[PDB]
RNA sequence: ACGGAAGGGCACCACCAGGAGUGGAGCCUGCGGCUUAAUUUGACUCAACACGGGGAAACUCACCAGGUCCAGACACAAUAAGGAUUGACAGAUUGAGAGCUCUUUCUUGAUUUUGUGGGUGGUGGUGCAUGGCCGUUCUUAGUUGGUGGAGUGAUUUGUCUGCUUAAUUGCGAUAACGAACGAGACCUUAACCUACUAAAUAGUGGUGCUAGCAUUUGCUGGUUAUCCACUUCUUAGAGGGACUAUCGGUUUCAAGCCGAUGGAAGUUUGAGGCAAUAACAGGUCUGUGAUGCCCUUAGACGUUCUGGGCCGCACGCGCGCUACACUGACGGAGCCAGCGAGUCUAACCUUGGCCGAGAGGUCUUGGUAAUCUUGUGAAACUCCGUCGUGCUGGGGAUAGAGCAUUGUAAUUAUUGCUCUUCAACGAGGAAUUCCUAGUAAGCGCAAGUCAUCAGCUUGCGUUGAUUACGUCCCUGCCCUUUGUACACACC
């Protein structure tokens, strides 16, 4: 989709923390919770980053729920330069 | 050290009257097997959420009506107690599907 | 109407059958009867059936019932 | 299907549940990379990585 | 916070019903079946009960630390103020919701449609069921409708033991003609029954008396 | 399976016996039809027509007049840092403070553009391609298997003349015996507990604190804690109770049925929930991010924004509301329910205090609730008055003028109040609906919908009948008997 870059690094960065991202189905919302994008931004974004691989898409009761996979895993790797053995949402927490 | 008279209201809400009871009766029968002082299990009328609706998902037919219920059923049980025990039996007589809420004081 | 199902039917047959040494033309006692002798998952049956074991015994009592 | 391959439908199916009881059974008892997401970026956050100056006319 | 019980109830509701939703979305391919919920001081607590817990774990607890990190983004709680755990359920073959899926996953599996409904109900009675039923309706390799009954063993159909010992299922699975309804009913044998009423209520057991030796002129005992 | 053959049955979606009606009138409301820029559309015997929860001012929205945007994934290729592409102030322009477009000339930086391919959305078509759901048959009583009997076999007997039941409910007959699905059992709700466990979120008696009237003690109140006791009423856990009991008529003295006594209760206890096998080209792609295939996809059938329309009016149809008055209208005055609902990251249910004729306004206030609204002081209803049979003060359509509330918006008048205007309708032709006891009928209320709007619906309680307690005449269906050249089954 049409958007500046700083606000594709806030997306790319915020999945590869989290290895999950959420989004209610509403385009029209500017601000989502969490991510400092356009809603409309997020759901595109990933709607690509999935249709490319790299990340799978679920709906349910309106809410777009982002599971990214390995092969996007090495795809973020890349994108935020970062060194392989970077991190991802892959670590047991505490000894929780 | 330490223990002070608290005047305590525990107020069991759910829709699962066997479990339920099974908690209200539990918390009874052990704080009293331990003698506190309190008021028993009161019930107050059991609350029946009725939604009325047609069957068909569409227009045409008899115009059959339905009508589907939840039935919430709500006890209280007020306890004299020290600070100890009260954390004690709210930690456990636990249940998936009985709403305990512990409230304090006097006003 | 109030014809008896034959689950009410059978049963007071088969107890009749196998316990004419207690019973009775009381429906009451063959009611506490059917408790401490059978299983019935229900009030209601259970009456319905001690109820009809009453009267087969009753009449009984004046001629023989075929079954 | 129609009912006169019958016979070897049921047996097909007789055989399915066989493999579905075998490897219900065999499922019984049968046979780090860290740096951190947030914890990089303020590792790398040791800086000298930008540059600033404008403002004037 | 402070919402009324009423709606409270009514609410948590919802919540549940959204959850079985989503895991049922998310937990086909592992044999997902039902959610047990449960609230604790400090936490809530999600049991999700598949059959192929491994597959839900993932590398050394992968996956469900994805589906936490779902579920949690969502309904907006706190980190680690809920938590998800595996649970194999017992025994599948009684469980009309995995045996639905099954069909689902056989039937898209180019299995032989008499083949897979037939061997379906075959594991479920062979599962010490008391009875099972498999509805295919829809339509297959040729245009019109059809529909067929797939029934073994011993059902029963009305008023409230339906509710004590019937599981139903339907679940939709969609082909490249279209798509047929799967419905799967299962009987369970009251006798097990654990936390019920243990027979139908239909049912009458009448003890069985015994061989007396009469006679004896009287005579007592002393002790 | 079907008949425009025969014999049986069943039922207030059938009659009988009656009640209350609709059909006539005014308006409300759907449907047709006409009109229209558009008047979005499904559905047309029961089983379409106050149905799509369909009460549309925007939205809803699908229709009509026009104006924006891509939210056109991804792949290849093209353009292209000498800038692929993005945005706009003013002006013009436009319904518009849309840079839509244009002038003018900055900005932006690889996000896009262009092309093909491939996707994507769509309340676009297809319910005669499907799921699912629902309606109907069905206010029905039917379906099947073991062992035995018959048959070369498909099959049949069981599963039947009769009687009985709401029921393939039973008795009885009996080459059948003995069972299962369904009916029944079950479940929910309404009735009965001075027995059981308790209650300042329910209530009683006593006592204090106290008001009024009598005074001889008495009587009617106040006082969310001043204390004591109880659990009849209220609430809900657990048990109990009923099994058509007892007695008696009656019938194959069988199942049953009828009467009397008793009982909270004796019509399946009343009412529901659930509900087998099967059938339909019933309805629903316009509930669904359920879905096949077709269609469409940047001058869009995507979406959104501005405005209109679904309400348009010679008329045909259906559900309704209100009446034609004296068992009434009006005005005082008495004064009595039950099922409900109600405000968090909020403006819901609202008491009381003023102001206002009213609608309403305003200041506070209790309630996330058996705790506050609310004893929901509801309406028919009861009483004491006024009016007097006159379209009358019955009726209140249509219409003028005014004041308010909801809402960004009220014109085609959202609704509310005031004055005024005061139509038809004097009991409704042929037709036709619903109904058997706390039922019918009259009467309000709460909930759905809902910013605002109920003449609708779903439940609720209040008042409370007349007539059946029969039949097969009308209609509908069910069952045997029978014919078949039907079996895609008389479409
Ligand atoms: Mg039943
Ligand atoms: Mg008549
Ligand atoms: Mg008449
Ligand atoms: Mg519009
Ligand atoms: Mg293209
Ligand atoms: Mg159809
Ligand atoms: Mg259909
Ligand atoms: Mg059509
Ligand atoms: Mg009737
Ligand atoms: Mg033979
Ligand atoms: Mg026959
Ligand atoms: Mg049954
Ligand atoms: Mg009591
Ligand atoms: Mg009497
Ligand atoms: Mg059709
Ligand atoms: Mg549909
Ligand atoms: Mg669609
Ligand atoms: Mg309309
Ligand atoms: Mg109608
Ligand atoms: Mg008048
Ligand atoms: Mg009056
Ligand atoms: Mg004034
Ligand atoms: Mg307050
Ligand atoms: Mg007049
Ligand atoms: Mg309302
Ligand atoms: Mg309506
Ligand atoms: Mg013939």
């Amino acid at each position: 989709m049409l958007m500046p870059k700083e606000d594709r690094n806030k997306i790319h960065q915020y999945l590869f923390q989290e290895g999950v991202v959420v989004a209610k189905k509403d385009f029209n919302q500017a601000k989502h919770e969490e991510i400092d994008t356009k809603n409309l931004y997020v759901i595109k974004a990933l709607q690509s980053l999935t249709s490319k691989g790299y990340v799978k898409t679920q709906f349910s009761w309106q809410y777009y729920y982002y599971t990214l996979t390995e092969e996007g895993v090495e795809y973020l790797r890349e994108y935020l330069n970062l060194p392989e053995h970077i991190v991802p949402a892959t670590y047991i927490q505490e000894r929780n | 050290q330490q223990q002070q008279i608290i005047k305590i209201r525990i107020t069991l809400t759910s829709t699962k009257v066997k479990q339920l009871e099974n908690v209200s009766s539990n918390i009874v029968k052990n704080a009293e097997q331990h003698n506190l002082v309190k008021k028993g299990p009161v019930r107050l009328p059991t609350k029946v959420l009725k939604i009325s609706t047609r069957k068909t998902p569409n227009g045409e037919g008899s115009k059959t009506w339905e009508t589907y219920e939840m039935r919430i059923h709500k006890r209280y049980i007020d306890l004299e107690a020290p600070v100890q025990i009260v954390k004690r039996i709210t930690q456990i007589t636990i249940e998936p599907g009985v709403d305990v809420e512990v409230v304090v004081a006097s006003n | 109407g109030r014809v008896r199902t034959k689950t009410v039917k059978r049963a007071s047959k088969a107890l009749i059958e196998r316990y004419y040494p207690k019973l009775t033309l009381d429906f009451q006692t063959n009611k506490r009867l059917c408790d401490e002798i059978a299983t019935i998952q229900s009030k209601r049956l259970r009456n319905k059936i001690a109820g009809y074991t009453t009267h087969l015994m009753k009449r009984i009592q004046k001629g023989p019932v075929r079954g | 299907g129609d009912d006169k391959k019958e016979l070897s439908a049921e047996k097909e199916a007789q055989a399915d549940a066989a493999a579905e009881i075998a490897e219900d059974a065999a499922e019984a008892e049968d046979a780090l990379q860290d740096y951190l997401n947030q914890q990089a970026n303020n590792q790398f956050n040791k800086v000298p990585e930008a540059k600033k100056v404008e403002l004037d006319a | 916070a402070l919402i009324s019980k009423k709606r409270k109830l009514v609410a948590d509701g919802v919540f549940y019903a959204e959850l079985n939703e989503f895991f049922t979305r998310e937990l086909a391919e592992e044999g997902y079946s039902g959610v047990e919920v449960r609230v604790t001081p400090t936490k809530t607590e999600v049991i999700i009960r598949a059959t192929r817990t491994q597959d839900v774990l993932g590398e050394n607890g992968r996956r469900i630390n994805e589906l936490t990190l779902l579920v949690q983004k969502r309904f907006k709680y706190a980190p680690g103020t809920i938590v998800l755990y595996a649970e194999r359920v017992q025994d599948r073959g009684l469980s009309a919701v995995a045996q639905a899926e099954s069909m689902k996953f056989k039937l898209l599996n180019g299995l032989a449609i008499r083949r897979a409904a037939y061997g379906v109900v075959r594991y479920v009675m062979e599962s010490g069921a008391k009875g099972c039923e498999v509805v295919v309706s829809g339509k297959l390799r040729a245009a019109r409708a059809k529909a067929m009954k797939f029934a073994d063993g011993f059902l029963i159909h009305s008023g409230q033991p339906v509710n004590d010992f019937i599981d139903t299922a339907t679940r939709h699975v969609l082909m490249r003609q279209g798509v047929l309804g799967i419905k799967v009913k299962i009987m369970r044998d009251p006798a097990k029954s654990r936390t019920g009423p243990k027979a139908l209520p239909d049912a009458v057991t009448i003890i069985e008396p015994k061989e007396e030796e009469p006679i004896l002129a009287p005579s007592v005992k002393d002790y």
